[PDB]
């Protein structure tokens, strides 16, 4: 006779798996689904990074002094860094959330200039709270209206949106500090700013009254925002403290956004960006980060998932 | 089964296969068709068989630096609700796709001893340890017959049948 | 001695289904599980149906002399269309979504008429931009109050409600053009709106300017809307520039919704209605919308699942 | 197994059942408590079992016209997050059904032979291709008695071990 | 010969589960997966709860008279009651969920009263619509200013946050019900209220005019909130109806929050509290109600759910 | 099998078992450790394997008072969303789980039959009803070892073929 004995391999050290009917079984081999690490930095393929270092993207998109860098300039991601900084003239953005959602997916800040006529104001004026160069100064893509000798006439201008593509203006409202200022530099007693298109109109009218001190000023900006669509029109009417718009940013749709992260970008390619770094995709999970860009495996809580690549594991003895 | 008393650290050329004994000693072979099987399952079984990586641009903000109200409170609640979902369905996968594998690779290893058995038939008995006791003079081209699927068990049993009764 | 064969049937031409272990594996039998058509169009049954031809909802709820034939109209869901247009006196809705959905949900345009007395102010006052009939006029469910000889006094008005269930007020404000068109209209160089309740209040200040000329207009109505509760009041409180509701509108809970759609309506019955059309409902997925409306299929990406409904297929060979 | 090789393209009254040969020459027969047990299972499986269809009336707005900022942003969202969760229990619950439907007619087929098998006793030998071989003549009166759960195997093994052995 | 026969146990009378190949399969024994049922009582451990008895959380905020027990209160779960009601001046709050959810979060009415000077102005106003004790009152944490004499000059008030932790300011606007009360009250013909941070400010202008009678007044005060984070500082800006801070609320983060219920509270431990009163939660589902707090099981559709614990149940006939 | 055609309402020790019959009369005896076996696999699955309590605080509101539009509408939807997919994943578990519980009691049940039948060898018969039939002198010392794993069929074979055959 003979004996023809059947079987299967087995390994020296093996690893454990959970099933729906043991809590630990030890297999030959098991390969990890959860990618629990990054390598610390962002990588600058296949996506375009565009780093604001010490600014927001909103300062970026005001045209704040030191942002002059960032004219025209596109992103698939916006990297906004916890140093950042604002040094221009103070302001706040009504819902600045959606300001900002707005542009970070338009993906660019190509702006185009216009010919608005502003008649019988003083236009650009600035302050020594936004020093451009050794004097003083605005946001580049805002002109600060203000009276003429002693006059401020009610502005009432047309832009008509006769292209293809949707126009996003950017405009604001001054809110002096005081009843001497208002009249002193746009002799208005109550301003009022309306902006409207053939759909929906805008009205703001400006708060007096000090504010804490920031950067020497009691005072603030309002910033608000329209978008025209071909074939519709801007109208602006104003009788005082208007911070006009000098042209429109060219909006567009794509796969563009805005991430805020201090991790340092590097020449290393990877589809998937964290605030923690890029990380790999081969593995359908990971537990490094909830906020994520591109094509990233999916957020869990788990740090750790065993999946078995080979039947159970069971010594010789 | 000796496939369940223990597996053998020895066997490397494959994950499942014959080792033997007979008058011409012992040996080990892999079979190459059953452990290629196994393999195949898998390899698939770990590719996106169910499931594939999706890429996402513009998203909902998820941390926040101030205390907003009701409408941060359900940008929360949504991004919650959807870890806890995808968390879920990452556990009840790895847990069936496992107990898949486990019962794949056992499965393979039971086929391979049942088409042992009916090649061997008479000739042969089961002798409960994943071991066929083999009634006749079995050399090792008779080994390999067996193994690559082309013993012919009609000109053992004159001999077989008479070792076993 | 005898042979006794055991065995299963197969089929000369299988379909391939996917498994956990197999990727792709041919079965006798397999049916689909998604629903990737429609016919094209909107079954009339057993939902009721109401194609709004040229109408929206809003210019229904307003009474826009186009819409005058959904005067106490009601629908389970109420079907807009891209070729609807608006052609009466100009406006805005601020939040106009949340009234959309109010007025959807609600399923009817039941409007009640109330005794309001307005005094010393001229009633029913239209515009050559809202013709009804050969001259002008103003939308069905609105008041425009304006000056009685030489003067506009503060309205002050009450309607309680003393029902057993919701009113909903439409009501709206005036914004003129300019400063010669609100003191010839309603003598005031400062009109307010107020409307309240025990619970809540509404305070709305008109905003004086041009807008884009639409429809020979450069004036706006902005529409306002309140609900008041059994048990509680209706107050309206004005010095000018109030378009004044004329009644309520009566509301209700229930299955109705709204929907855009260029399908048309007929003759036939189905459940589920997709803005492609009505679809079957016998499957459990489909791939034809998200949007949709009745006892429908889940929505899912893939545009074919197949199900096995029988056995591996082996050919004899 | 048989079963293995192949199926039966010539089998139209019913899933599983029998083929034979004897001193009668051949026939076919399908077993139906098998086929209907399969065909059961099976009809339940494509039934709302785990799911049904759900009416839902006003939603949320899913398509836009304007570009409006956060709450546009969380509507869009939610409805992806839904999708996408939908899409996932799509897939597996189909891989899910697939996999038990042909585990179960694949069991059913094992059953049917396990069945033969037990009720022939020591008067037959499996083949090892699907087929018993019957060691005592049994005609077509004999083949229905196996087929319907009637064959007395004790009135056979006279003759079926004489002929085995 | 012997015969060795081979088996398992058997019930009289199993139970029924359902399967992915058996709608219905009967099994020796099942377990309950859904909770169906309550005490119907609130548990007062391990979480700390307050009932709010006749008060909501925004009167104990406030300082409405009949909420002066809840004064320095803290609470895992504030349980409101159906027979709440408010006694004091008539008010509202514009996004009352929001400051709603912001004070159930902090889990705290820790008060710390601030040492703000108004100078030139009557402090302390009350009224008989909020009685306290025998005579006239006000809410508690808020200032009615009013005139002093003959005047009321521009209160400029400054308070920086030089702490560690971020402060919570309630303030409001009171609305006059005429003319003729405004003048009286606070000298001036148009007021406004501005409040501001280094990084937000809210200006609110009162509305004139009649509402409703509640409790004796047709006139309203409307509440606001501001946060002052550590650095930051507070600046109140008025010339007329300013309802002032008296203080801050501490914030606080954790697990706190709010719940509205009729339920009872008695001497129990539960880890789960649903509206109806607390669960068990020793099953993985629920379908006592949607609204939970604490270690809650899942919230389901199916009001039973029945998984096997044992075998195939078959009698033995 | 006899284990299909009924279990056994007289036992109480244990879930799996033998019953016997010989020269000493009749008995049985609870098998102990395929009734651990398959009580240790279901406990294990009645606990906490693949989901577990979560502890949850501040939520959004899920009912209202007040008609307020889009925001009420989204919130309601992340809510029905929510609730939809957690009620189709305890239908799938369930059942999906009690499938898997009936497979591995039935398995353990076949697998104590298999042991047995390669313990007894060539000594026993299959019967078809769960139960094989010895073909010597069997007593109750026997049974026992044949129970806990200790029959010796080769001290059998020369008495049980000649009953068999
Ligand atoms: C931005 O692009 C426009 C395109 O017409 C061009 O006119 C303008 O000069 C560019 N500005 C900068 C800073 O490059
Ligand atoms: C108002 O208070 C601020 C401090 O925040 C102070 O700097 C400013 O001079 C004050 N102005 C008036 C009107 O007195
Ligand atoms: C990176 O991961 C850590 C957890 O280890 C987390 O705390 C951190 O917030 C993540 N990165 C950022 C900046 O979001
Ligand atoms: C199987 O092995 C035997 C012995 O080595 C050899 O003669 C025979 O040709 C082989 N058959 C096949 C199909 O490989
Ligand atoms: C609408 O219904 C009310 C119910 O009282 C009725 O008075 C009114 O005349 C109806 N209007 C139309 C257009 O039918
Ligand atoms: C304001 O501009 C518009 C063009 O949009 C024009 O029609 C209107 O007459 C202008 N009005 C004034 C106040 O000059
Ligand atoms: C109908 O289906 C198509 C995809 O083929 C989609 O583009 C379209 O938007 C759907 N219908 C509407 C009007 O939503
Ligand atoms: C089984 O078939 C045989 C032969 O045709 C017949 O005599 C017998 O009565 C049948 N038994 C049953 C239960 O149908
Ligand atoms: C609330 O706590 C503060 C802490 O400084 C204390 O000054 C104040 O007196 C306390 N108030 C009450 C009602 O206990
Ligand atoms: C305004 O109407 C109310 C009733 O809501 C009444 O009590 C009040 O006296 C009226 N006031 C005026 C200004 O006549
Ligand atoms: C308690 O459960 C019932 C359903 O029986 C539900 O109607 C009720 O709303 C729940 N409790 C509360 C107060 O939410
Ligand atoms: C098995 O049972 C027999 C008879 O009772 C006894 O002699 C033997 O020692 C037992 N063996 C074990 C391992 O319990």
């Amino acid at each position: 006779t003979a004996t023809l004995c059947l079987g299967h391999h087995a390994v020296p050290n093996g690893t454990l798996v959970k099933t729906i009917t043991d809590d630990q079984i030890e297999v030959t081999n098991a390969t990890e689904l959860v990618q629990s690490s990054s390598t610390g930095k962002i990588c600058n393929n296949p996506h375009r990074i565009l780093d604001g270092i010490d600014c927001t993207l909103i300062d970026a998109l005001l045209g704040d002094p030191h942002c002059d860098v960032f004219q025209n300039e596109t992103w698939d991601l916006f990297v906004e860094r916890s140093k950042a900084f604002s040094n221009c003239y103070p302001y706040d953005v009504p819902d600045y959330a959606s300001l900002r959602s707005l542009v970070a997916s338009s993906g660019t800040l190509e702006f185009i200039t216009e010919g608005f006529t502003w008649t019988g104001v003083t236009q650009n004026g600035g302050s020594n709270a936004c020093k451009r160069g050794p004097g003083s100064g605005f946001f580049s893509r805002l002109n600060w209206l203000t009276k003429s000798g002693s006059t401020y006439p009610v502005l009432n201008v047309t832009m008509p949106n006769n292209d293809n593509f949707d126009k996003l203006y950017i405009w604001g409202v001054h809110h002096p500090s005081t009843n001497q200022e208002q009249t002193s530099l746009y002799v208005q007693a109550s301003g009022r700013v309306t902006v409207s298109t053939r759909r929906s109109q805008q009205t703001i009218i400006p708060n007096i009254g000090s504010r804490p001190w920031v950067r020497g000023l009691s005072s603030r900006i309002s910033i608000y925002w329209t978008i025209v669509k071909p074939g519709d029109v801007l109208v602006i009417n104003s009788n005082g403290n208007l911070i006009a718009p000098r042209g429109y940013f060219k909006m567009r749709t794509g796969k563009s956004s805005i991430m805020r992260s201090d991790a340092p970008i590097d020449t290393c390619i990877s589809e998937c960006i964290t605030p923690n770094g890029s990380i790999p995709n081969d593995k359908p999970f990971q537990n490094v980060n909830k906020i994520t860009y591109g094509a990233c495996p999916k957020y869990v809580k788990q740090n750790t998932l065993k999946l078995a690549t080979g039947m159970r594991n069971v010594p010789e003895k | 089964a000796g496939f369940i008393e223990n597996g053998w650290e020895g066997m490397i050329d494959g994950w499942y296969g014959f080792r033997h004994q007979n008058s011409e000693g012992t040996g080990q072979a892999a079979d190459l068709k059953s452990t290629q099987a196994a393999i195949d399952q898998i390899n698939g079984k770990l590719n996106r068989v169910i499931e594939k990586t999706n890429e996402k641009f513009h998203q909902i903000e998820k941390e926040f630096s101030e205390v907003e109200g009701r409408i941060q409170d359900l940008e929360k609640y949504v991004e919650d609700t959807k870890i806890d979902l995808w968390s879920y369905n990452a556990e009840l996968l790895v847990a069936l796709e496992n107990q898949h594998t486990i019962d794949l690779t056992d499965s393979e290893m039971n086929k391979l001893f049942e088409k042992t058995g009916r090649q061997l038939r008479e000739n042969a008995e089961d002798m409960g340890n994943g071991c066929f006791k083999i009634y006749h003079k079995c050399d090792n081209a008779c080994i390999e017959s067996i193994r690559n699927g082309t013993y012919d068990h009609d000109v053992y049993r004159d001999e077989a049948l008479n070792n076993r009764f």
